[PDB]
């Protein structure tokens, strides 16, 4: 019955479910994690990764 | 003979980071056991607050 | 090249950098500054000449 409003919901939060998923990706550094990336590497080096 | 044909001794420390328990940690020494309230957490060398 | 597995101890890298004796020492992927307080699951030595 209630279609267009569970609709709505389910768009809105897919979104910011797939907003919270994109911090898992490394994006081509080392680790997704920037507290490691900060953790294993010099400032010279991380600023690159970061 | 030239330093370019001498021989150079080699080792490969190849650090295998892994999600594992670890096993040579380090120098730093431990802390006593914190609960319950906000500090900059250091377990097996993953830095966290 | 023989593989001497290190394990079960602890360690302290920066004897091992500091020194005069290694002409050439080269990290890739960490870098030698914190490599006392980060722990590893697993550290190989391959010794060749």
């Amino acid at each position: 019955a209630l279609g267009k409003l569970q609709d709505v919901v389910n768009q809105n939060a897919q979104a910011l479910n797939t907003l919270v998923k994109q911090l898992s990706s490394n994006f081509g550094a080392i680790s997704s994690v920037l507290n490691d990336i900060l953790s294993r590497l010099d400032p010279p080096e991380a600023e690159v990764q970061i | 003979n030239g330093v370019g044909y001498q021989p150079y001794r080699v080792v490969v420390l190849s650090f295998e980071l892994l999600h594992a328990p670890a096993t040579v940690c380090g120098p730093k020494k431990s802390t006593n056991l914190v609960k319950n309230k906000c500090v900059n957490f250091n377990f097996n060398g993953l830095t966290g607050t | 090249w023989n593989r001497k597995r290190i394990s079960n101890c602890v360690a302290d890298y920066s004897v091992l950098y500091n020194s005069a004796s290694f002409s050439t020492f080269k990290c890739y992927g960490v870098s030698p500054t914190k490599l006392n307080d980060l722990c590893f699951t697993n550290v190989y030595a391959d010794s060749f000449v």
